[PDB]
DNA sequence: TCTCCAGGCACGTGTCAGATATATACAT
DNA sequence: ATGTATATATCTGACACGTGCCTGGAGAC
């Protein structure tokens, strides 16, 4: 019975702040990324590291797309476009899902059924972190 | 400047949040810093001028 | 007892809802024991 | 009378916000084409 | 490595290029992560499938089977429920079809009922109606609808007759068909048999 | 007939240095069981009017708008990344009648209808005079495509399994993948 | 078998010109590119698509190259 | 008992495809000799009372005061910006007990204390405890570490891959 | 003591807790 | 014969939030 920390909602704003010396060798190109997440009856402003933003822009999210930031592993999922905006003007075979119920920050209980060999495989060949 | 314990003149690791006196170990916090009288603090910190 | 033989006919999700499907995160991260909130990878 | 009257007798979805700043633009029209660079 | 495995944001590229004088050749190498096969394959987190939600209940499957040809006919449809949460998750089905729907029950405010009936009787683009048995099945003018869907409204035949009379009223300009969905080999069979024997008792006397 | 899989192998192909004999026989078993999947696609055919393509400085990020029209309907759209990559190939010159399959992602230029007078003489374009299409711009269509179980196994096996379709670099796919594919 | 239409030769003059109505917020709004070619008993200037100038920048093309 | 290695392999365990029989036997031999090192490290483990963090509009400089307590004593600490960054990461609220490695910045939450209104008792004694940890390790563990062709993950994924002998004389001499 | 602006006071609308009612099969 | 059990369905009923405003607390001498 595993608990999960979930930040989900429709992306309203996406503003990255740059670094002072982006070609200094060490360090990152950007400093932080401001994400404005709005769900049903809630609206939150998220300030991230570069590292979560690498996975977020790996999914090619944009303004008006609802996301799913699982805070356990840092993995994110592009849930789809929101149906608050238009629907019939897309060519990208997209799917449209309404606003997620409840607040943005969540703690939910998921019952998982795994084996010991899956644990040995996942620790032998590690995947799902936000590292190299 | 190096931090020092105001009770013993030793090396101060911890400062008490209730009355702002640095102390070195646990037992001076037990039987000196805790049961001290009010008003002893002002000429306790007069030595380093923290009042 | 009336509450449990009528809406099993309508929908099985009326009793337990379908939750999200995700791999089991084998991770010890910084969780919360509950104008922005900082989200750092941990 | 106003309280009695109040108690007795009283579309097209918006498009997605297109956003492009610092982004090179290519236009393709019937008679001319454009390549706005930086 | 991390800058190799992802991209720089476009506004950040603009700020480094022309607001700092850095040319394109001295940019860090970016976008070397391979493209996934689909948008589905981009992550291992799977949302609850709406298709798995609708297909696991066969009554909803038959309802979606008839609703495509009902919408292709250019029709108006009422659906009556007994249970409030099934009256709450039907909007999740209707947002999949992006149909124009309204919801009416006794938990709603009273002054929304009058202009809800008004936009029923004037606006023709509305398709789907959600009702309770004793809320909307009593004396409300529903003259522009004929197809009434009884999802589980068999608990008392008097309320079913009242909900029939709420829609089957004077001023209807076309034929009226009433569909009643049920599953077989359940307690709904005995409940409908009790409702049928109460209907025969009421019809004889 | 067609549409039914038929895997014809000899006996010596089972012995391999990258695969065990049971793995090769499991692949030969799973190549012969077919899944026919139906799909709802949309065909968009029309004379294009204005193509606006917005790409970043490095050329990685791509977005834009597509304005297409027919005789009776003018409708602008929004372009994804693969849509722009497909439009960059088979060069459209804002007046060529194209046809787009929504679910397959296929861009087919049918020909040129505008017959542009002023043209930069750099291309060897001899595009056919097709007519501008009339009627409904967007048409729904139901298609069926056949895939077999081994293909879905290799596709779900790893990140670049579609290359492993052709390179044959499918080395001993795990049992968890096979039972999850059977359940799905 | 295939038939290839080709252009080749020295670059004598290469300049992309701005459009008659420059779009705001951008620099060098190109309408078309004029590139001059020169070969043995052959010299021809020609018009070009503006997107080719990006590949020209990618290829490091100047006056005197082939 | 503990602190002494005991390798238990079978006869069929050494017929591998990526390791030779002599390599597998050498690994099984060097897995069964321990190296015992005792090292001392200062740790701070106590119950956090209240965390106050103030920051500017852009967050250029962050000042923080963390008051922390045990069953015997309490103190207030002034924190620099790096340790603030290490505290908002792995979020520590009031009533939580944590262990702080001052040299490495490793803050591990041991849980929550007895304040409900996991659960673990508040630590007692001095806040800054000098702990001496007796580390034991096998020579095969130091062989893959000192070999530069593979990292420490070869101890866990089993992909050491025929460690040479020239590193073995080095670890033997050391 | 001159200035001035926003902090707190005043007045509206939605949103979770109690109360009657159906109701039918099971157990006492 | 009757309580009841556990969910309805209406359906009020007492309570916390989103706009005006004005005047007195704060900056300066």
């Amino acid at each position: 019975k595993e608990t999960k920390e979930v930040y989900e909602g429709e992306v309203t704003e996406l503003t990255p702040e740059d670094a002072e010396n982006p070609l200094g060798g060490y360090g990152k190109t950007i400093s932080h990324v401001i994400v404005g997440l709005k769900s049903a009856k809630g609206t939150k402003t998220l300030r991230l590291d570069p590292t979560i933003y690498e996975s977020i822009q790996r999914e090619k999210v944009s303004i008006g797309d609802v996301i799913y930031i699982e805070a356990n592993t840092g993995a994110v999922k592009r849930v789809g476009r929101s149906d608050a905006y238009a629907t019939e003007f897309d060519l990208e075979t997209e799917e449209y899902v309404p606003l997620p119920k409840g607040e943005v920050h969540k703690k939910k209980e998921i019952v998982q059924d795994v084996t010991l060999h899956d644990l040995d495989v996942a620790n032998a060949r590690p995947q799902g972190g936000q590292d190299v | 400047a190096k931090k020092y314990c105001d009770v013993t003149g030793l090396k101060g690791f911890y400062k008490s949040p209730t009355n702002n006196i640095r102390y070195h170990n646990a037992e001076i916090y037990q039987l000196i810093v805790k049961p001290m009288a009010p008003g002893v603090d002002q000429e306790y910190l007069k030595l380093r001028g923290a009042n | 007892a009336v509450m449990q033989f009528r809406k099993v006919c309508n929908h099985p999700d009326l009793f337990e809802r379908a939750d999200v499907d995700s791999p089991f995160s084998f991770t010890t991260f910084g969780k919360t024991t509950s104008k922005f909130t900082d989200l750092i990878y941990s | 009378l106003l309280k009695k009257r109040a108690g007795k007798s009283r579309f097209v979805k918006p498009r997605r916000p297109y956003n492009s700043e610092g982004m090179t633009r290519i236009l393709r029209r019937y008679e001319e084409d454009l390549f706005c660079t930086f | 490595i991390s800058q190799a495995l992802s991209d720089i944001p476009a506004i950040t590229q603009y700020n480094m290029h022309v607001k700092k004088g850095i040319p394109v050749e001295d940019f860090p190498k970016t976008g070397l992560f391979p493209e996934p096969l689909n948008k589905n394959f981009s992550s291992n987190i799977s949302m609850p499938s709406m298709d798995r939600f609708i297909t696991e209940s066969a009554k909803l499957r038959k309802l979606d089977e008839l609703l495509v040809k009902l919408k292709s006919e250019g029709h108006r449809v009422l659906i009556y429920f007994q249970m409030t949460k099934m009256m709450d998750l039907m909007e999740e089905y209707l947002t999949y079809r992006q149909y124009n729907h309204i919801r009416l029950d006794g938990s709603s405010k009273l002054e929304d009922r009058r202009d809800l009936v008004h936009d029923w009787q004037t606006n023709p683009e509305i398709f789907v109606f959600l009702l309770s048995t004793r809320a909307g099945g009593l004396g409300i003018n529903l003259t522009a609808a004929d197809t009434v869907i009884f999802y589980d409204s068999d608990w008392n035949p008097t309320i079913d007759s009242q909900a029939m009379d709420r829609a089957h009223r004077l001023g209807q300009t076309r034929q009226v068909t009433v569909y009643r969905l049920l599953v077989r080999g359940t307690i709904e069979e005995r409940m409908r048999d009790r409702a049928k024997q109460k209907e025969q008792v009421q019809q004889v006397v | 007939g067609k549409d039914v899989p038929f895997t014809a192998i000899a006996g010596s192909e089972i012995f391999s240095l990258e695969l065990s004999k049971t793995e090769a026989l499991t692949q030969a078993f799973r190549k012969s069981i077919g899944i026919k999947i139906k799909e709802e696609t949309e065909l968009i055919e029309g004379e294009v009017v204005e193509i606006q393509i917005d790409r970043s400085i490095t050329g990685g990020h791509k977005q834009g708008k597509l304005t297409i029209k027919t005789t009776d309907m003018e409708t602008i759209y929004e372009l994804g990344n693969k849509m722009i990559d497909g439009l960059t190939k088979e060069k459209v010159l804002a007046g060529d009648v194209i046809s787009i399959d929504k679910a397959s992602g296929k861009i087919t230029k049918l020909g040129r209808s505008f017959a542009r007078s002023r043209d930069y003489d750099a291309m060897g374009a001899d595009t056919r005079f097709v007519q501008c299409p009339e009627g409904e711009l967007q048409k729904r269509k139901t298609v069926v495509h056949t895939v077999s179980l081994h293909e879905i196994d290799v596709i779900n096996s790893r990140t670049q399994g579609f290359l492993a379709l052709f390179t044959g670099d499918t080395g001993e796919i795990r049992s968890e993948v096979r039972d999850q594919i059977n359940t799905k």
